[PDB]
């Protein structure tokens, strides 16, 4: 019963086009493909924005007001975006592709560069009620007889310098009446002219060319014209100029390189403050902050985006994304970290708060197929094609074991025992399962039974049972542990692609090929539910199909399914542009989400192979934290949450209980009446204030006088609170309390209050519980120094 | 952090040490507040890391002695935070499994 | 040394290292820190004695966590 | 029945379209080619660069036949009439020159 | 072990210079023989995959990805029985 | 002035 | 242009400029020269011998291998044909799927076939050994329902 | 009574002053602080 | 679309929209025609009459 | 000359 929204793209911090930076200086403007993604640098946050363009964009810019973003895709469609609501605006088809976009310092104008033509335009005003058509047109400027590399604006928004691949440097006067101030080419380059800039009191004028050099331009008597003063060579002994970007405030000249290098320079005086190597791919995007402090770059090749404190020499933000496709996603237990593998065969660790990777671990040779956790979750498998299944101890990140087979057997599932000492993995080529020893790394023996290849594989997390499927078209229940081994198969009417235990370990949803998700009951072995799938399934035409989309049945089916840990909910995903989440017990589509609207990805709408991208989902996940599921795909990890929570959902709603009668109830003192009404409306704000409202002396009162239906609300109202909240004492009293108080309750019914006890146990542990590492240790390191006898 | 870090270092660490005494007392006002705390303590542990050696071999200085002992007498306040977290790990752990 | 390597040892068994920490203990409390750090192969010896009393340190203090069960005992007792 | 191509490396180079064999490839080190033409009387080809210059090649030769200043900045145009006597050019700084070639 | 039977192109003091200042050659190939393997994989994973296949790909270098956090340091990456 | 516009000596030798 | 006379031709000649198997012909030769590069290194390099044996898996899984083989074969027993032969209209033909090759080409185009759970459209597509069990008609495929129509064995409840 | 208008309210800074309370950041500043110098090499 | 508010019309010429957690009415408009049809786009960035 | 003078719904208005 959530709405969940798109909230941030993960594994991808930088395709292409231009990084921005804040007027502020405090966060970074990344393009993602089709979508601009926003780091916080000095909150260590992320999220990416949920409009879309049609296909990839090319160029991006965010006035000084930090109001208004404008985003241009390669055939010259634009999006206007309010910054801080996040919302779109405006679309505009400039009818042309656009090389750079950039708002005047004012803020008033933006500039285009578009072929060869420089069109300036008014910026539409935000305040005002939406226009049905705002964009009005300043002035259009062709001088230059070949496409323009870049513009840069004056500080006083009165001139533009434009640089082409005409070898010229050109500048122009925003007023017409100053026409004759600046109606100047500037030549004498040898290549392309890459960068323009004015310095501060722009007297001076700095061109940088593609072959490496610098001109310094004065207006100076030989009566007075512009000529070239000083010139000045960068002698990298083959790399090109690929990005260049000046501050005219610190005299700062970032310059990054086609061979994969960046040097920093003072102008005018050409000094190297620094040079360094990002790798052998080009620099493409270079920029600086507001205050000049911050160096951001980026690579496209292997999207690489890194920011750079020049000033102390250290790194705000250093990220590389999955070069290949996503194949397989798994959550810490917690859901404090999410794990990666690519088709390229490394494997990234992600932290969900910061939206960082933490580590990455390249010791698989080949695609890595599947990774999952143990339940303690300190310890992660990964099975490859390479042949091996790998152990990782995430706690000091090694891989201290590896398993592999007597034949070198191409693993594509992986099943991990709840007690973390059993590990199992299934291949396309065998039809065994292969089940080792954590403990020794040994060969138990191999599971046979299985006529056809194993697809999946599953233990239950509680009853221990491990559930295999095959394209056989049957699914067989093992129970390996204890002193005889049985097994159960039932019959399915189709190849099984995907299988999920339910959180309880009592049912197994299974996804076939007939696109359907049938449960069966494990310990009868009978299907006591099935949901159709195909109708709801959206797939698009190939522009390579001489078939038509309806009568395609390319993929109409499944090919991954999780339980929601609720275990009333399915999340489902395949070769297709559709997420479809089902209510299990009503057997009914939640809702339907669309993975990609990027008109390049194949899915969205004789010797050589016709093969482009496509759109699939390759895994999808429910987090433990009950709150958003993620979404391996091309693009990357899509991660949907229900944080923004806007729907007025209430709970036992009565006509007496209103929020002036829950603050009415504050100001009696009623504090428990207030708490529960708070609740009955369910209005985060409200409940927010009745709970900080409380006091101390009184929590014990309340908290022994809630009733049993509100109670694992209220303990999944904290857990997620304090996670983020500053009030670490405060709700460590109020869950004391809840677990004085209910805890029989809360032991009779585990699985009612599962969710709610594991948000809890991560926050005291991920932040509690290191707040008291810090203090202890300094009371040590006290009682050592002055007890102990110093230095003579 | 690098700011702070780097400040912490070039505390002066001739006798009679006034700016070491003078931070201690700053930090031990900080966690009178109640605010801020994780990184008052935090600070305290930087500069044990940075000057540890000054304030152990000169730890008989009536100075040290003294601003040292007003931050236990906070920082032995401060302890009530562990029993809450001991507590609830003990419950907790005790009340999901059995 | 001769003893410092005694304590070395006996820390790397659970079941003895109690023994090892109060020696250990005692040496600092009754001993110039500074004159220790001299002695040649002391380091080394330090060395390998503090991951074993981290490990010592971790344990014994989920001991402390789960001795709260005593206090959720009695307070339901109190119910 | 030679083929000629210029561009953006500095390349001149001739292509024999009946034997599909390259002939001669010439570095100009003069940068990007602006404009190209050939002298249809003895078959020289005559190249615009940036710095104002027009340069006289043939396949054969490593260097350029000769050299000629023709403007103050890149020469956009080169024409040349069919008794192969006069050349004209244009560059980027509004002038035009007839030469004796 | 192979004697050379040809003039030696470097002089006496050469031989003895360069004696003042497991091999680059070797494993100049090997880094050839990953080129021309990582190629033809790539040639004949694309015919053989049903998805596509993207293509695959002094100076002080910035390493963009790196094994462990950089909070942590290599010491306590060891257990005690290690050390 | 461009068209563009807006709108003691330490000695080194030292006794040692 | 038109056709040289007898002198013509001797005055001047090989002025005749301006099913392909150049991909392949590039992978086989590829192949050679990395099995080549291999030899030249050291017998007993621990890293010669791990990629040789790698270049004999994959062949081996491609199914340009029929059979494991030593590296000295990969010289002689690959072949273009024998790429060819991993072709998935190549494949379905020798399945008795198609009745000629032209015709199975037709039948991928027009999407009745999958290998797998995959529908493949493209012909260029090469059959690993593994998948070449799984290459079937799609479930829904009127040519599928033509077949069992005609043993009389169309089960509508399979919808095929 | 406009925070209730406009259905918003903003946590207090701090609940009580006998009570323990983090600072209005991220918690991620404490790690960083005390592994700067690991960070750094 | 939230679920939050109620935008009704009679034949007295108004439009009222109320807020369901208070129950009261938020928002009043005269239209000089009297409204026939009340409906809120999916996304609720319009209000058609 | 230099300057394109396009007379369209979004501009030319002078």
């Amino acid at each position: 019963k959530s709405d969940f929204k798109f909230s941030n793209l993960l594994g991808t911090v930088y395709r292409q086009g231009n990084i921005t930076f804040s007027d502020d200086g405090k966060q970074l403007l990344s393009p993602v493909g089709n979508r601009v993604s926003v780091f916080d640098l000095i909150n260590n946050k992320s999220f990416t924005f949920e409009y879309e363009h049609r296909k990839n964009i090319a160029a991006i810019d965010l006035n000084k007001q930090g109001t208004l973003l404008i985003s241009i895709d390669e055939d010259g469609r634009a999006i206007l975006v309010n910054f801080k609501a996040r919302n779109v605006l405006h679309h505009f088809n400039f009818k042309e592709k656009c090389s750079a976009v950039k708002f005047s310092p004012d803020g008033r104008l933006f500039a285009l560069a578009s072929g060869r033509f420089l069109q300036i335009w008014k910026t539409p005003d935000v305040n005002k009620d939406r226009q049905f058509a705002p964009f009005v047109r300043h002035r259009v400027h062709a001088g230059h007889f070949q496409d323009i590399t870049s513009l840069t604006w004056s500080q006083d928004s009165r001139f533009i310098l434009t640089t082409s691949k005409d070898l010229s440097a050109k500048i122009w006067s925003v007023d017409s009446e100053e026409k004759n101030l600046a109606a100047t080419t500037f030549n004498g380059h040898r290549d392309y002219v890459m960068g323009a800039f004015f310095s501060h009191d722009q007297e001076k004028i700095y061109t940088v060319s593609k072959d490496g050099a610098v001109f310094v331009w004065e207006f100076t008597k030989r009566k007075y014209s512009w000529r070239i003063t000083k010139k000045h060579f960068f002698y990298a002994n083959q790399a090109k100029v690929k990005c260049v970007t000046f501050h005219p405030a610190t005299r700062l000249l970032a310059v990054g390189f086609t061979s994969g290098e960046f040097r920093l320079y003072d102008l005018p005086d050409f000094t190297l403050i620094q040079q360094l190597s990002m790798g052998q791919n080009p620099v493409n995007t270079v920029s600086v902050n507001q205050t000049g402090e911050w160096l951001a770059f980026g690579s496209s090749k292997l999207g690489q985006l890194l920011v750079y404190e020049w000033q102390s020499e250290s790194y705000i933000l250093k990220q590389q994304g999955h070069f290949d496709s996503t194949n397989s996603l798994a959550y810490s237990p917690d859901g404090s970290r999410v794990v990666t593998a690519s088709e390229d065969g490394k494997i990234k660790v992600w932290d969900i708060t910061s939206g960082f990777c933490l580590a990455t671990f390249e010791e698989h040779t080949s695609s890595v197929t599947a990774v999952q956790f143990a339940k303690r979750g300190q310890v992660m498998f990964s099975s490859s094609l390479d042949g091996t299944v790998r152990a990782w101890d995430l706690i000091r990140y090694r891989n201290f074991r590896t398993f592999t087979g007597t034949e070198r057997i191409q693993f594509n599932c992986l099943a991990v025992d709840p007690s973390g000492e059993v590990v199992c993995a299934g291949s396309l080529d065998n039809f065994d399962i292969h089940v080792w020893s954590v403990q020794t790394g040994q060969l138990l023996d191999a599971l046979s039974g299985h006529e056809g290849p194993v697809s999946c594989l599953s233990f239950s997390q509680e009853n221990s049972v491990l559930a295999s499927a095959s394209w056989d078209k049957t699914i067989r229940i093992w129970s390996i542990f204890g002193r005889s081994q049985q097994v159960e198969p039932i019959e399915v009417y189709s190849d099984v692609l995907a299988l999920s235990m339910r959180p309880d370990g009592k049912e197994v949803a299974v996804s076939t090929l007939k696109g359907q998700i049938s449960i069966f009951n494990i310990e009868d072995a009978k299907q006591v539910g099935n949901i159709d799938c195909r109708k709801d399934i959206i797939s698009g035409r190939f522009n390579q199909d001489r078939f038509t989309a309806k009568n395609s049945e390319r993929s109409k089916f499944f090919t991954t399914i999780h339980y929601s840990f609720d275990g009333m909910a399915i999340v489902a995903g395949g070769n297709n542009n559709s997420i479809c989440l089902y209510d299990v017990p009503n057997e009914v589509l939640l809702k339907r989400f669309i993975v990609s609207r990027n008109m390049a990805l194949n899915g969205t709408l004789l010797s050589t192979r016709k093969m482009r991208p496509e759109v699939r989902v390759t895994s999808v996940q429910f987090s433990p934290t009950a709150n958003a599921f993620a979404a391996a795909s091309t693009e990357g990890l899509l991660i949907y949450s229900t944080n923004d929570t806007i729907l007025f959902d209430p709970f036992d709603l009565d006509v007496d209980v209103t929020p002036h009668s829950t603050v009415e109830a504050l100001r009696e003192k009623q504090f428990l009446n207030a708490l529960v009404m708070a609740f009955r409306l369910n209005e985060e704000y409200l409940i927010n204030k009745v709970y900080e409202a409380i006091p101390i002396k009184e929590i014990p009162l309340v908290a022994s006088n809630i009733p049993a239906i509100y109670l694992p609300r209220i303990l999944k109202f904290i857990g997620d609170f304090a996670i983020e909240s500053q009030h670490i004492e405060f709700n460590l009293i109020w869950i004391k309390a809840l677990l004085s108080a209910s805890g029989g309750y809360i032991n009779e019914h585990k699985y009612l209050f599962s969710t709610a006890m594991r948000s809890i146990q991560r926050f005291i542990v991920r932040v509690a519980k290191e707040v008291v590492n810090t203090t202890t240790d300094n009371k040590y390191t006290y009682r050592f120094l002055v007890s102990t006898d110093g230095s003579m | 952090p690098a700011a702070v870090d780097l400040e912490i270092r070039s505390l002066n660490s001739f006798e009679p040490f006034d700016e070491i005494v003078w931070f201690i007392d700053a930090l031990t006002q900080g966690l009178k507040s109640n605010k801020n705390f994780e990184l008052y303590e935090t600070f305290m542990s930087l500069l044990f890391k940075a000057h540890g050696d000054v304030i152990h071999a000169n730890n008989k200085n009536q100075d040290i002695a003294s601003a040292l002992q007003n931050w236990e007498d906070v920082h032995k306040k401060e302890d009530r935070l562990d029993d809450l977290v001991k507590f609830c790990m003990g419950v907790a752990a005790f009340v999901t499994t059995a | 040394i001769l003893l410092m390597k005694r304590c070395r040892d006996w820390n790397t068994n659970a079941k003895t290292h109690t023994i090892a920490q109060r020696t250990i203990r005692c040496i600092l409390m009754h001993h110039n820190i500074a004159k220790l750090s001299e002695i040649p192969g002391m380091v080394k010896i330090v060395d390998a004695i503090i991951p074993y009393t981290q490990r010592h340190f971790t344990r014994v203090d989920n001991l402390v966590e789960q001795s709260y069960i005593l206090d959720y005992a009695l307070v339901e007792m109190d119910k | 029945y030679l083929l000629v191509t210029a561009g953006e490396t500095g390349w001149l180079k001739y292509h024999d379209v009946s034997t599909g064999q390259l002939v001669s490839e010439l570095r100009t080190k003069a940068g990007p080619t602006m404009a190209m033409a050939q002298n249809p009387w003895n078959a020289v080809m005559h190249l615009g660069h940036s710095n104002g210059t027009v340069s006289l090649w043939s396949p054969s030769m490593p260097e350029p036949l000769v050299k000629l200043l023709s403007a103050r900045g890149p020469v956009n145009s080169i024409a040349i009439d069919r008794s192969g006597y006069y050349m004209a050019t244009t560059g980027a700084d509004r002038s035009m020159k007839i030469w004796d070639i | 072990f192979e004697l050379s039977d040809v003039k030696s192109s470097k002089s006496l003091a050469e031989i003895y210079e360069d004696d003042y200042t497991l091999s680059e050659e070797l494993q100049k190939a090997h880094s050839e023989i990953s080129e021309l393997y990582a190629n033809l994989v790539y040639k004949l994973d694309v015919l053989s995959s049903v998805h596509f296949v993207p293509k695959p790909a002094e100076t002080p270098t910035i390493s963009m990805e790196d094994a462990q956090p950089l909070y942590m340091s290599n010491a306590s990456s060891l257990a005690p029985q290690e050390i | 002035v461009a068209p563009t516009a807006l709108k003691d000596d330490d000695d080194d030798v030292l006794l040692d | 242009v038109r056709k040289l006379k007898h002198h013509e031709q001797k005055l001047l000649k090989k002025v005749d400029f301006l099913e392909d198997y150049h991909k392949y012909n590039r992978i086989c030769g590829d192949i050679r020269r990395l099995a080549n590069k291999l030899s030249l290194l050291p017998p007993t390099d621990p890293f010669r011998r791990k990629h040789e044996q790698l270049l004999l898996d994959k062949l081996y899984a491609m199914g340009v291998l029929t059979t494991k083989s030593k590296i000295s074969d990969l010289e002689n027993k690959v072949t273009v044909s024998a790429i060819c032969r991993r072709r998935l209209p190549v494949i379905m033909h020798r399945l008795k799927m198609a009745e000629t090759i032209q015709d199975a080409v037709k039948f991928i185009e027009q999407g009745h076939v999958r290998v797998g759970p995959n529908l493949i459209n493209d012909p260029a597509y090469l059959v690993t050994r593994n998948m070449e069990d799984y290459v079937t008609w799609v479930d829904n495929s009127k040519i599928k329902k033509t077949l069992l129509r005609y043993r009389n064995q169309i089960d509508d409840f399979d919808f095929s | 009574l406009n925070d209730i208008d406009f259905n918003t309210y903003t946590s207090l800074e701090q609940i009580d002053k006998e009570l323990l309370t983090l600072s209005i950041g991220p918690r991620s500043k404490m790690n960083t602080l005390l592994h700067l110098d690991v960070i750094r090499k | 679309p939230e679920g939050r508010w109620i935008v009704s019309a009679s034949l007295d010429s108004t439009i009222r929209t109320w807020d369901l957690p208070t129950g009261g009415c938020i928002d009043g408009i005269i239209v000089d025609n009297v409204a026939t049809n009340v409906k809120f786009s999916p996304n609720g960035d319009l209000l058609a009459t | 000359s230099t300057r394109l003078k396009i007379v369209d719904p979004y501009g030319g208005s002078d």
